[PDB]
């Protein structure tokens, strides 16, 4: 695992081409996230 | 120390988590290659993950971040999809769960789009798809994602494609 850039606690990847995309994020210490909900699903074939 | 508590579909907490899952699906630039072709999900179950030690580990770090950032943890709820989902819920996130080759370096990645995290459920690039059918677009097999509480604190902004 790398480190956060100096003076920061995470990285934000801002979408900069595809205008529909939401942001993605990176943390560099496991203790900065808690796996709160476990969701069981299937993807659905479009009709 | 982990126990899983099922939420009823009538429960408003079920309903708000399902809505965040469904409403953040988008189309992807691989045309469905990694995660499959779909506009929505069939949600089979939502479970609350309870582990006191893992929660206290999280809140302890949250407080540290918040004290480094004018009492602002900058906490978000975000998706994570992983082959290691079963180890994460029992032992928590650690370096074994990092995307070593990710575009922002070796760290643990999270998405606002549920469909982006769905691309990593069977591995990087969707791996070889579901264990049973080898199909990255399998409509039969049951998948699991995490909806996670994430402390960002002061986040470095990277503009990117
Ligand atoms: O949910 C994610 C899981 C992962 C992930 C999980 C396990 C492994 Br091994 C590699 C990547 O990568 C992402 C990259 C960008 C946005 C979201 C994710
Ligand atoms: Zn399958």
């Amino acid at each position: 695992m790398a480190h956060s850039p100096p003076g920061h606690h995470s990285v934000t990847g801002r979408p900069s081409v595809n205008g529909l995309a939401l942001a993605e994020y990176v943390i560099y210490r496991g203790e900065q996230a808690y796996p709160e909900y476990l969701i069981t699903y299937q993807i659905m074939r479009p009709e | 120390g982990t126990i899983l508590i099922d939420l009823s579909p009538d429960d408003k907490e079920f309903q708000s988590v399902e809505e965040e899952m469904q409403s953040t699906v988008r189309e992807h630039r691989d045309g469905g290659h990694a995660g499959g072709i779909f506009n929505r999900y069939n949600i089979l179950k939502i479970q609350k993950v309870c582990n006191k030690k893992l929660w206290e580990r999280y809140t302890h770090r949250r407080k540290e971040v918040s004290e480094e950032n004018h009492n602002h943890a900058n906490e978000r709820m975000l998706f994570h999809g992983s082959p290691f989902v079963n180890a994460i819920i029992h032992k928590g996130f650690d370096e074994r769960h990092a995307y070593i080759g990710g575009m922002f370096g070796a760290g643990i990645y999270f998405a606002e789009n549920s469909s982006k995290s769905n691309q990593y459920v069977y591995g990087i690039g969707g791996g070889t798809g579901c264990p049973v059918h080898k199909d990255r677009s399998c409509y039969i097999c049951h998948r699991q994602l995490l909806f996670c509480r994430v402390t960002l604190g002061k986040s470095f902004l990277q503009f990117s494609a």
